C-alpha cells in the first residue's frame, strides 16, 4: 500500500521487486584444477633441474677411447604477487530516508545494506580469481589493467605452442591436427614418467565449436553411425556435463579421445572494454576461433601437480609472516558515529610449473 | 565423368551441370548403386559415369517446382531421378544458382537434393 | 498506451569515503544554492555555487553531495542549502561534468585542493 | 559488476564500486463482466429435449446457465493468458492494456528459423534461443536453456517436420526407436481441451508443441 | 496403389530397420481381414492410421 | 595419418556397423602399448595387418 | 583385384552387415587353404560360388 501516481491522497499496490544480478563465470575455478598452497613470505623461489641424452659414437677397441656425458644444470627463479585491495564505506545518509525497494513504507536498515555491499565484494573477488585462473591458464598472467606480473615462458625458457585446425577447409585433416595437439603434451611433459596425452582439456569458444561441429567431415562421420554417443550428437542434446556459472550445462563434443568444451565467460573492467575468457591477445577476426588445451589434473599424477595458487598474507599489524588466505575482510568504524568502513585484500598468484604443456588452438590456417 | 576426378560433392555437381549445358546428357538410374558414393564429401563420382547419346526423359510431373526451385523444399525423390530432373531443367532453359546439399546426410537410395534455379 | 515508467530513483550519498573528521564541518563547505538551478550528488561546484563550465575547470571548488531541486528552494533532507566537500578528503569517482569539461584538469585541480578520487569499478 | 585491478601492497591503494539504479512501474488491469437472468417462462410448460413428454426443471436451466458463464470465463482466461505470452496484452476488441516490452524498457527477440531455405542452420538458431535464455535472463542463479515451451501452429510444425537438415538426420538415424517421429504418430502426449494428444517433436533436446 | 507408390511413403520405410517396415516393403502387405471374396484384405500403416483397400 | 585419411579406407571402414569401425574411425585410436613417452601408441587395422605408428 | 573392388559387387557387399562382409571387405580375404608357398590362399565369396586365387 502505497501512494499512487498522480494523486497523493489515493492508493495504489506494490506487489514486488524484480532485480537484474550480472552473470557471472566459475568454470575455471570450479574445475579444482589450481590446488591451494597458502605461503608465508612474499615471493617464493623454485629449482629448475635438468640433463639431456645423446647417442653413443662408435669407437675403436684398440685405440682405447671413450665418450663422456656433460653434467646437469640447475637454475632458480623467483615468482612476486598481486594484491588486490578494495574498499567500501557505510554512512548514515544512505540509510535514513531512504526506501527499501520492493516494499511499501519500510525503511532501509544497515543490515541489509551490509549484506549486499558484503555479497558484491565477494563476487567481485570471486570472478576477478577466476579470469586470473584462465590467463594462468594462458601461459602469461596479465593483469586486467594490462601490467604484466608473471610471464612462464620466458620465466622457464620455453616457447607457445599454437595449432591452426584450418576448419574452413573441407579438405582439412581434423584428426591430424588432435593428434599434434595430443602428442606434444607427451613430447613435452619431460617428467621423466610415462604421459597419456588424451587426458587434456580443451576449452574453446562459441565461433571454434560451432566451425568444429559442422565441419562435412566430422558430421558426416558420425551421421553414418549407428551408436547412442552419435544419435545424441547430431539429433539431440550437446550440452552433456555443464553447472558453469551461468548456464546449467556447457557444450562439449566427442570426435577423437579429446573433448571440447565450449567457455561463454567473459568479463568487463573498469574502463569498460570486455574481457573475453577463451581468447588470443591479438587476435579479433571475429570469423576466426581460438582455443585453450591445457593437460588435465589426472595426467602427471598428484605428485607432480603443475597448477598452483600462492596466497600470502595482508600487510595488517597482526597478520605477518602467516599462513596466506583466500580473502580478508576487516570491520572499521567512523569515529563520531560517521559510519562504516571495509576493506577486502587477497594476495595471490596463479602459475603453472610446466608452461609449454599449456597450447593454443585456432580455427584459421597458418 | 572419370571415377573420383572431383573431392566432393559440390565441387562435382558444379561440373555435372556444365557438361548438361554443353550438350552432354548422362543416364544412371540402372546401375545407380555403382555411381554413387556414400557420403558428399567422398570423392566423386565412385565410378566414371558414362555419356548417353538416347536421353529421352519426360517426368509425369513438372520438373520445375517454382520458377527458382526444383523441388519443394523437404522433397525426397530417388537420388538418380535428381539428376534426371535436373538435367530435364537446364535442357528447358532453367539454369541453376546453388545445389542444396550443405546439411545432406544421404547419397543412396533415396535423398533430399534441391537446387535453386533461375531463368537463361 | 501501456507502459507508464513512474520515475527513477536520484543517487544517493555514497561517493564520500573518507573526510577529516572534526568537530566542525572540516572538508565541507555551505553554498547558497543558485536560483533555477538544479544540483545533484557527484556535480562540481564553483566558489560562488555554480556547476563548473568548460573552459573554466582550472577554478573547480567542490563536489555536491545534495539533492537539491530548484523547483522548491529545498533539497532532499529538506536542508535549504547546498553542501559540497571542498577540503582534503576522498570520493568514490562518481562526478557528473556538463559539456566540453575536461575530466582531468577538475581531477587536478581537486588534487591540488586535497582531495583524492578512488577508482571505482563499473 | 566490474574486474579488479592489482594494486601496489606498500602504497595501501584501494578499489570502490559503483551503486546499483533502481526504478519504479505501474500496471492497469482490465475488468469484465457478464449478466444472466432466470425467469419462470423458460421452465414453464417447456420440455426437456430428448424425452417424450419430460417437463424441464429450474435446477437445470440453473445448472446449464451457471456452466456456461464459467466455460466463457475460462476461454476470455485462456485466451487473455495466451496474450500474455506475447508479450502485449490486448483485449478481444483490440484494446492495449499493458506493454511489457515497452514496459520493461527491452527489445521483443525474434528467431528468424527460415524453414523454406533447404540449407538453414536449425541447430544455430536453437543454440541461439538457448543463448537467448541463458544469458538475458538476469535472475544471477544457474540457468537451464533447454527448460521452454515452444508452442507453434501448424504452418510452422508442418514446415519444421521436413526440413533436409532435421528430416534427413532422423531418417539416417536407424535403430533410434524413434522412428516415430517419422513414421509413427506425432500425437505423443498432452491434451488441449477438444484434442486428446498433441503433436510434438523432438530435435536438439528441445520439444516443439503445435 | 498410388499412396504405397509416394517417394516419401516408400522412403519412409526403405530406411527403417523395424520388421514392419521390412513386411511392408517387401512382404505381402495383405495383413489380415476377410471381405468375402479374398482370404486377405490388404491393410497400410503410416502412423495411427491404417489404409485398408 | 595419410592412411587412416584416404577416402577408399576412411568410406570402406564408414560402413562397417562395429565397435571396430566406430573405434578406427572417429575414435580414440591409441590403442597399444608403451615406448618409453606415450601411454599407448597409434595402432590402425586393415586387412588382416596392422599399422603401428 | 578386378573383381572384388568392382563396384557392383563392392557395394553390394558394403550395404550389408553381416561377418562375411566385414570380413571381406575390411578384414583379410586370405581365410584358408595352402599353396605350399602361401600359407592362406586368397577366396572371395560373392554367388554360390568362390572365388580362388
Amino acid at each position: 500500500l502505497t501512494n499512487s501516481e498522480k494523486s497523493r491522497f489515493f492508493l495504489a499496490d506494490l506487489t514486488g521487486e524484480v532485480q537484474s544480478i550480472p552473470n557471472t563465470y566459475g568454470y575455471i575455478s570450479g574445475l579444482g584444477l589450481f590446488r591451494s598452497a597458502p605461503q608465508t613470505q612474499t615471493t617464493f623461489l623454485m629449482d629448475l633441474t635438468d640433463w639431456d641424452i645423446s647417442l653413443l659414437d662408435a669407437v675403436d677397441r684398440t685405440s682405447r677411447k671413450a665418450e663422456t656425458s656433460a653434467p646437469e644444470r640447475v637454475r632458480q627463479i623467483s615468482f612476486p604477487m598481486m594484491y588486490f585491495k578494495e574498499v567500501e564505506s557505510i554512512t548514515p545518509d544512505e540509510i535514513q530516508g531512504v526506501r527499501q525497494p520492493g516494499t511499501a513504507n519500510e525503511l532501509t536498515t544497515e543490515a541489509v545494506v551490509r549484506a549486499k555491499k558484503l555479497m558484491k565484494i565477494r563476487t567481485k573477488f570471486d570472478i576477478t580469481r577466476e579470469f586470473l585462473f584462465m590467463q594462468a591458464l594462458k601461459g602469461k598472467v596479465i593483469d586486467a589493467n594490462g601490467v604484466l606480473y608473471a610471464d612462464l615462458y620466458k620465466q622457464f625458457d620455453v616457447t607457445k605452442k599454437t595449432i591452426y585446425f584450418d576448419l574452413d577447409n573441407p579438405n582439412s585433416d581434423i584428426d591430424a591436427h588432435i593428434e599434434d595437439l595430443r602428442m606434444h603434451m607427451e613430447d613435452e611433459a619431460k617428467t621423466g614418467t610415462v604421459i597419456n596425452g588424451e587426458e587434456i582439456h580443451i576449452v574453446v569458444d562459441r565461433t571454434f565449436f560451432s566451425k568444429l561441429i559442422k565441419h562435412p567431415k566430422i558430421r558426416d562421420a558420425y551421421l553414418a553411425q549407428q551408436t547412442p554417443l552419435a544419435w545424441q550428437q547430431i539429433t539431440g542434446s550437446l550440452r552433456t556435463g555443464g553447472t558453469d556459472g551461468v548456464q546449467a550445462h556447457m557444450n562439449r563434443f566427442y570426435y577423437g579421445g579429446v573433448v571440447f568444451v565450449q567457455y561463454n565467460g567473459k568479463f568487463k573492467d573498469k574502463r569498460g572494454k570486455t574481457h573475453t575468457l577463451v581468447s588470443i591477445d591479438g587476435v579479433s577476426d571475429t570469423n576466426v576461433g581460438v582455443g585453450h588445451a591445457f593437460p588435465n589434473v589426472a595426467m602427471l599424477g598428484e605428485a607432480n601437480n603443475i597448477f598452483e595458487v600462492a596466497y600470502a598474507p595482508c600487510p595488517k599489524m597482526g597478520y605477518a609472516n602467516t599462513l596466506g588466505q583466500e580473502l580478508y575482510v576487516f570491520e572499521y568504524e567512523k569515529d563520531r558515529d560517521e559510519g562504516i568502513d571495509f576493506e577486502a585484500h587477497s594476495y595471490m598468484l596463479p602459475y603453472c610449473t610446466r608452461p609449454q604443456l599449456l597450447v593454443d588452438v585456432r580455427s584459421d590456417a597458418e | 565423368i572419370k571415377a573420383k576426378t572431383y573431392p566432393d560433392f559440390k565441387e562435382f555437381v558444379k561440373d555435372f551441370v556444365a557438361n548438361v549445358k554443353a550438350g552432354k546428357r548422362y543416364d544412371f538410374r540402372k546401375y545407380q548403386e555403382a555411381v554413387l558414393p556414400l557420403t558428399y564429401s567422398s570423392p566423386w563420382p565412385e565410378s566414371d559415369i558414362p555419356e548417353v547419346t538416347d536421353f529421352n526423359y519426360t517426368p509425369d510431373y513438372t520438373v520445375p517446382f517454382s520458377e527458382e526451385l526444383l523441388y519443394s523444399v523437404g522433397a525426397q525423390m530417388r537420388t538418380a531421378d535428381f539428376f534426371m530432373d535436373l538435367q530435364y531443367a537446364i535442357i528447358n532453359g532453367k539454369d541453376v544458382d546453388t545445389v542444396y546439399c550443405e546439411w545432406l546426410a544421404r547419397v543412396k537410395p533415396f535423398s533430399m537434393l534441391n537446387a535453386k534455379l533461375k531463368d537463361s | 498506451q501501456g507502459f507508464t515508467k513512474l520515475g527513477e530513483r536520484e543517487p544517493l550519498n555514497d561517493i564520500i569515503l573518507w573526510e577529516e573528521i572534526t568537530p566542525t564541518g572540516h572538508s565541507r563547505k555551505e553554498y547558497a544554492p543558485v536560483a533555477s538551478t538544479e544540483y545533484r550528488v557527484g556535480e562540481v561546484l564553483k566558489a560562488d555555487g555554480s556547476k563548473v563550465a568548460a573552459g573554466q575547470e582550472a577554478q573547480a571548488d567542490s563536489v555536491c553531495i545534495v539533492n537539491f531541486y530548484a523547483d522548491l528552494q529545498l533539497s532532499y533532507h529538506g536542508q535549504l542549502k547546498v553542501v559540497g566537500i571542498y577540503r582534503d578528503a576522498e570520493l568514490k569517482d562518481l562526478l557528473k561534468l556538463e559539456s566540453g569539461v575536461d575530466a582531468a584538469a577538475v581531477k587536478s585541480a581537486l588534487k591540488a585542493k586535497g582531495i583524492d578520487f578512488v577508482p571505482t569499478g563499473l
